[PDB]
């Protein structure tokens, strides 16, 4: 079939018709990054020759090929640490959650570690780590951070993040009740703080149930980490391909390097294990050569990771679509194989009403503009309201400033202003 | 580590200078307890070699064979070997040997080989292209000459038995139309028990140390360990996804052995600075404190390093939580990495931190923008 | 130390050139490492042989060094669009962007050259000496729930105040400070203090 | 030359292309560039080096 790329939607646009919604709802989206990948590091002379004094004296006739493909591999492997270390240390205290829970009636219990496991990660970390699934001289080393040192720091910047707000970014945690924080935060969307203060228990639970929905996804469907685990297989199958490529003759006549040893004399198995040096060099170049471009492209993801740890989990961001879909409120960040995950928390606007709309208001022949806010009308009555949420306010001087007559305005409509 | 980095200084840091490899024990060999002589002398000395349109195949088998008193048999006037060197077929062995007798005037031995051509190769003896054995001929004008028409030349190894049909005038007096005798060894290395080995005596067996070991002629180095593996009655040997041999059955007697690679790692060399100290810990990567002020991390064996009870900022980076440092008196410690300082914040309900001053701070970021742009004239740097 | 980020990018183009160099001494399987011995000691039909190997090892130590230049010049190249934008958003602007131009909110910020590089003086507003306040998110006076227009109620102890969010000026509570929304009942947490007038005095004297 | 970034993405691609393309016509050292030429011209052992 032809792909579909979308309903097809006429915007009800005319020159006086605004569209203000009178409800919302507190998204959580999910979003995935990688961060580091498998710290590989390769003996290319045990790979090459196999602890064999015959090809690892020809194998000197090369050169610097082989220590400059260890130095290549052991570059690759520091900056996983440093990935690591960009994303998830930029706290520089480890912040711990208070004893009693008081948090306005949000709930972020399985997002905070739990005392009862092994290593203390949270319940949606401990999904994460669920849904992520030799002898040659090819060898795997352990990252500087163990999981449980990653858990801790996810642990401090969402103990932060909980009890201060973006403070502990730009200074010491300076504590804030967290009802209290939210209403920040909806005055950075442009949502009057009331609108949270009135609406508190319904935004706790619409968060609360978005916490439960992502639990309920990352628990039915593994198809979610396809990033991470991508990562993973990528890195598997280029180690698989390498480790298979010693079967290969290249024109030898065998794979087998204690073939060619025990079956030729010095001056003919020297001119065959030269094609196996040839081949075998060859496919490690390929491979580090492949893992160097692969690293780049991790290290990418990692500094796009370490920006938004700085901008949505120790910040608000007004970079629209960067911190999820919707106007960004906060972000949560959880731990993951190789990676970060957060939990963007977004403002949707939801329940719209049409009204008739003006740009000024005519009175005794000025002009007046709305200080923060909209011309509004339910077909009867004008009303001066917020962008974001429908709360309609009589027109008064102190909602509105004028600027010179009426006669100016391209649409201005006439109403009485009320002075208090 | 001043030679890994070709430097006589060295700086602070943790490098992989070197390997760790535990060394082959002893040697061994092993191979199939028999002891007949093969019959060599019944195909090299017999009485009338066959004519080369209908030569005569010798299987060798359940014997001993001591190919150096052929190789030095200054009678042949060519030894040549193909698969194989003529040197090593004493440590060496086969399945099957299979011996090919028929007489040939001496200007044809140039066509017995794989990939050549003329009327004989084409007709009635042609080799496979990718032949294992030998080719060993020489000058019997002394007596298979009388001439002797009884001679007689018309897929591999088909018997091929007017019309494509010559005999040879071999007389005494004829330099090129004399009479040769060839032999032609083809040797069977295929994967089944082998029956036809060298002179080399069997040792004894070794199992659960790291040895030289040696079956059949397949040569490696490993610790040899009894195995659950499932060999069928056809198979000596089984393999790894690399084709290297990762378990074997023994050939005098049937049992199944895996071979495991002597334990090895990395050798990664923690040290301070020079201009500091010449003191150095060492990391043997992955290894348990084993086969090598010891203590094992989750990275491997750390040496020389002095263990603490508390946690400092990682200095040097060992690995899995680990890191090391110089400290006072002096020695190298190794400890876990301390993340920062705890710090439960004063939450509640009601309570909010206002800070009553500020501090301007002017925090320095350096970042690179460019490199050395260089231009290599390729044709001079190859071929100056 | 400090300009250790510029001195790794000197030190890897020059570890990259001396190994490009010292590749030139490597046999390749060639009787020399030196392309005027094989034609000095070899006569055309077999130096051909020779000087091919040295062909094909050389040609895959250029490969392998432009292979590793190219990489790095993409590195290189993400960090001078970084220094690019931290150029425009912190030099050119005052950036939002947290951490983005130092840690702190962000004041402005001075470049600086370097060799190779760009230094930025990130100069920031670090708030550095707390107080701990009794707060609410509302006060109820006459049954209006007021707000704050900017800033946060805080108490000393004894009295009610409005101040902004980053350093502690203590305002009189008064309905130019603050603004109604609705009753007291919805509010969780709202607390009880008079809201001052500033009109009522001047019609009342 | 307004479009300069795109051509110059197109331009990179065909020069690609054809440097691929091109290096056909190379011996690397062979008899000749042509593989029909060495398997009408050479014997089996001869023709596989
Ligand atoms: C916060 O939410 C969690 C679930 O997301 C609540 O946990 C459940 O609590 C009840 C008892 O109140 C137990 O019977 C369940 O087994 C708990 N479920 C899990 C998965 O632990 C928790 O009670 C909520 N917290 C508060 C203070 O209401
Ligand atoms: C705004 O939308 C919310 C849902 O997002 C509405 O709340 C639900 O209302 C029904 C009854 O109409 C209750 O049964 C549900 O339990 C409520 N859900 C939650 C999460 O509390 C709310 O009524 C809407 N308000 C307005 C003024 O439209
Ligand atoms: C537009 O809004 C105004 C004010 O909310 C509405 O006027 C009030 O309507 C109610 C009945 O719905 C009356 O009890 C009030 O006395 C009215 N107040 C005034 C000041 O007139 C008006 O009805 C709304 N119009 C529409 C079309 O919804
Ligand atoms: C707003 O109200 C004023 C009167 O208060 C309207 O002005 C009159 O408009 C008509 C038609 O243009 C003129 O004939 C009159 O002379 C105007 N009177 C005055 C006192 O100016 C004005 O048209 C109204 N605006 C809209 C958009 O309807
Ligand atoms: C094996 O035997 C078949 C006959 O059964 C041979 O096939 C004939 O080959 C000649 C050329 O040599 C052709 O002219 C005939 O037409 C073939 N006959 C058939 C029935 O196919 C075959 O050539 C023999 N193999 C060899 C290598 O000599
Ligand atoms: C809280 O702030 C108020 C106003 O700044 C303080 O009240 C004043 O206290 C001084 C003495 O410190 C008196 O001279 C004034 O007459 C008081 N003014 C009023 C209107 O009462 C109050 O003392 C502070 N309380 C605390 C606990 O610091
Ligand atoms: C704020 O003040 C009002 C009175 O001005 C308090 O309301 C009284 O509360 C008590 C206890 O619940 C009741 O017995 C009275 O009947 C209430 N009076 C009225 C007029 O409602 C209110 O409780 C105070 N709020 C807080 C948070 O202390
Ligand atoms: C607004 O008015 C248009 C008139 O065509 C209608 O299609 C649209 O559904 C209305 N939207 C809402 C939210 O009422
Ligand atoms: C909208 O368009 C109509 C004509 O279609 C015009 O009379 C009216 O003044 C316009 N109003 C505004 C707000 O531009
Ligand atoms: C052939 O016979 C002679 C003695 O007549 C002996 O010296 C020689 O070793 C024999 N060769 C073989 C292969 O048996
Ligand atoms: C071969 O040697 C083994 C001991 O290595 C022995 O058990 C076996 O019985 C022997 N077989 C024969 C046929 O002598
Ligand atoms: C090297 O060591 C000497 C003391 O022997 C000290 O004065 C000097 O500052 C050191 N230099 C460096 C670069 O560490
Ligand atoms: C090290 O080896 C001993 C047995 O020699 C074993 O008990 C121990 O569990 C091993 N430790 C590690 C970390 O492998
Ligand atoms: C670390 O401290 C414990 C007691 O807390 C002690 O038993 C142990 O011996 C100490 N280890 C070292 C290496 O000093
Ligand atoms: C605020 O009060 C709590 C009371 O437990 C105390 O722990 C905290 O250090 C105080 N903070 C400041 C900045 O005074
Ligand atoms: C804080 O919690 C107490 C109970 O511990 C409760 O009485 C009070 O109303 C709460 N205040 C706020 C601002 O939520």
């Amino acid at each position: 079939y032809t792909m579909s790329l979308g309903a097809e939607n006429s915007v009800a646009y005319s020159n006086n018709s605004i569209a203000i919604p009178t409800n919302f709802t507190i998204s959580v989206t999910t979003e995935i990054l990688p961060v580091s990948m498998t710290k590989t590091s390769v003996d290319c002379t045990m790979y090459i020759c196999g602890d064999s004094t015959e090809c690892s004296n020809l194998l000197l006739q090369y050169g610097s090929f082989c220590t400059q493909l260890n130095r290549a591999l052991t570059g690759i492997a520091v900056e996983q640490d440093k990935n690591t270390q960009e994303v998830f240390a930029q706290v520089k205290q480890i912040y711990k959650t208070p004893p009693i829970k008081d948090f306005g009636g949000f709930n972020f219990s399985q997002i905070l570690p739990d005392p009862s496991k092994p290593s203390k990660r949270s319940f949606i970390e401990d999904l994460l780590f669920n849904k992520v699934t030799k002898f040659n001289g090819l060898t795997v080393l352990p990252p500087l951070l163990t999981d449980e040192m990653i858990a801790q720091y996810t642990s401090a910047l969402l103990a932060g993040t909980i009890t201060s707000g973006w403070t502990f970014g730009a200074g010491a945690a300076l504590q804030i009740p967290f009802a209290m924080q939210m209403a920040y935060r909806f005055n950075g969307i442009g949502v009057t703080q009331n609108v949270l203060y009135e609406n508190q228990k319904l935004i706790a639970n619409q968060f609360n149930s978005a916490i439960g929905k992502i639990q309920d996804s990352l628990s039915s469907t593994a198809s979610a980490l396809g990033k991470l685990q991508d990562v993973v297989n990528q890195n598997a199958q280029a180690l698989n391909t390498l480790v298979k490529q010693l079967s290969s003759n290249f024109g030898a006549i065998s794979s087998v390097l204690n073939d060619i040893l025990s079956r030729l004399d010095k001056v003919e198995a020297e001119v065959q294990i030269d094609r196996l040096i040839t081949g075998r060099l060859q496919s490690l170049q390929t491979y580090v050569t492949q893992q160097l471009i692969r690293a780049a492209e991790i290290r990418a993801s990692a500094n796009l990771a370490a920006t938004k740890m700085s901008e949505c989990v120790l910040g608000q961001s007004k970079r629209v679509d960067f911190c999820g879909k919707g106007y960004h409120l906060m972000s949560f960040p959880q731990s993951a194989p190789h990676g970060v995950v957060f939990l963007h928390v977004t403002y949707v606007p939801a329940q719209e009403k049409n009204f008739t709309t003006a740009p000024a208001i005519c009175h005794d022949g000025k002009a007046h503009f709305p200080r923060e806010g909209v011309f509004v009308s339910n077909g009867t009555h004008w009303f001066v309201t917020q962008r974001n949420f429908y709360e309609p306010q009589i027109i008064t001087t102190d909602n509105t400033f004028v600027s010179g007559n009426c006669d100016v305005v391209i649409g201005i409509v006439n109403n009485t202003v009320y002075d208090p | 580590t001043k030679c890994t980095l070709k430097s006589f200084t060295v700086e602070k840091g943790i490098y992989q200078t070197s390997n760790f490899r535990v060394q082959p024990t002893e040697s061994i060999v092993r191979f199939p307890n028999i002891t007949n002589l093969c019959p060599f002398g019944e195909v090299f000395n017999a009485t009338r070699f066959a004519s080369v349109y209908a030569w005569n195949r010798k299987r060798i088998s359940n014997c001993v064979a001591d190919y150096s008193v052929l190789y030095n048999s200054a009678s042949f006037s060519t030894f040549k070997c193909y698969g194989v060197s003529p040197t090593k077929l004493n440590d060496l062995c086969f399945t099957n040997v299979y011996a090919d007798s028929f007489v040939i005037r001496g200007d044809e031995v140039r066509q017995i080989a794989p990939g050549q051509t003329g009327k004989i190769a084409d007709y009635n003896y042609k080799l496979p292209d990718d032949f294992t054995g030998c080719v060993i001929a020489w000058n019997s004008n002394n007596l298979d000459s009388k001439g002797n028409y009884n001679y007689l030349y018309r897929k591999p190894f088909e018997r091929d038995i007017y019309f494509p049909l010559q005999s040879y005038g071999f007389q005494p007096t004829n330099v090129g139309y004399q009479p040769y005798r060839v032999v032609v060894l083809s040797f069977e290395l295929l994967h089944a028990p082998a029956t036809v080995c060298g002179p080399k005596k069997s040792t004894n067996l070794v199992k659960n140390k790291c040895v030289n070991f040696n079956f059949n002629g397949l040569t490696g180095t490993g610790v040899l360990t009894e195995s659950n593996k499932k060999f069928l009655p056809f198979q000596q040997f089984g393999r790894d996804i690399a084709d290297t041999t990762d378990a074997v059955r023994d050939p005098q007697t049937l049992e199944i052995l895996d071979i495991t690679p002597c334990s090895f790692g990395g050798v990664s060399v923690i040290t301070p600075g020079t201009n500091t100290s010449n003191q150095v810990a060492v990391l043997y990567q992955d290894v348990n404190c084993t086969e090598v002020n010891v203590f094992q991390t989750r990275a491997g064996c750390l040496i020389g390093a002095e263990h603490v009870n508390n946690s400092y900022e990682c200095d040097i980076p060992i690995g899995a939580g680990i890191c090391a440092s110089y400290q006072t008196s002096q020695s190298i410690i190794a400890y876990t990495m301390s993340l920062g300082a705890e710090n439960s914040v004063a939450y509640s309900n009601n309570s909010i931190a206002i800070p009553t001053n500020f501090t301007i701070s002017v925090t320095t970021e350096i970042l690179p923008v460019s490199m050395t742009k260089t231009s290599v004239d390729c044709t001079m740097y190859i071929c100056g | 130390s400090a300009l250790g980020k510029l001195q790794d990018v000197v030190n890897q183009n020059a570890q990259a050139l001396n190994t490009l160099v010292k590749q030139l001494s490597s046999n390749f399987g060639a009787i020399s490492s030196v392309l005027n011995d094989i034609l000095s000691r070899l006569d055309k039909v077999e130096a051909e042989v020779q000087i091919d190997r040295l062909i094909t090892g050389r040609l895959q130590s250029l490969q392998t060094y432009v292979t590793q230049q190219l990489i790095r010049a993409a590195e290189i190249r993400a960090s001078a669009n970084l220094a690019a934008t931290k150029m425009s958003e912190c030099v050119l602007g005052q950036s939002k962007r947290v951490d983005f131009c130092g840690k702190g909110y962000h004041l402005m910020s001075f470049p600086q050259s370097a060799p190779h590089g760009v230094v930025f003086l990130h100069v920031t507003y670090v708030p550095a000496q707390e107080k701990n306040f009794t707060t609410a998110p509302a006060i109820c006076h006459d049954g209006k729930a007021h707000f704050p227009r900017e800033g946060v109620f805080v108490s000393n102890g004894t009295h009610w105040f409005v101040t902004q969010r980053n350093f502690y000026e203590p305002q009189i509570i008064t309905t130019d400070n603050t603004f109604v929304s609705g009753n007291c009942d919805v509010v969780i947490g709202i607390v009880n203090n008079t809201v001052y007038d500033p009109l009522q005095p001047e019609l009342d004297s």
